[PDB]
């Protein structure tokens, strides 16, 4: 069980991997603000209408 | 030459609303980050203005 677990910790570290390919995606977010702020500003037109 | 002056000068205006977009969104650190996107730009375009005067 224990040297399994230790195997068990093999995906807990690919997630750590896909963290830091999030990491180049934060320095993209900039282009979030745009789209999040849109997708808000056609709503409310869309709800004004 | 004129051509990469006119595109690195437009870049530096992108950059420049990046900067601005960053300040809006209380993200000061890209705000300089874009900033010194800008100065390369702009620094990069004076050699193609000097190129330019040459050619």
């Amino acid at each position: 069980f224990e040297r399994m677990e230790n195997k068990v910790l093999d995906m807990e570290a690919t997630s750590q991997a896909a963290g830091e390919l999030a990491g180049f995606g934060i320095e993209n977010q900039f282009a979030q603000l745009e789209a999040s702020s849109g997708v808000e500003d056609e709503l409310a037109a869309l709800k004004a209408s | 030459t004129e051509q990469r002056l006119n595109q690195d000068t437009q870049e530096a205006k992108k950059w420049e609303d990046r900067a601005k977009l960053a300040l809006t969104n209380g993200e000061e650190n890209l705000a300089r980050e874009a900033l010194a996107r800008k100065k390369s730009l702009t620094d990069t375009a004076a050699a193609y203005q000097t190129q330019l005067a040459q050619q």
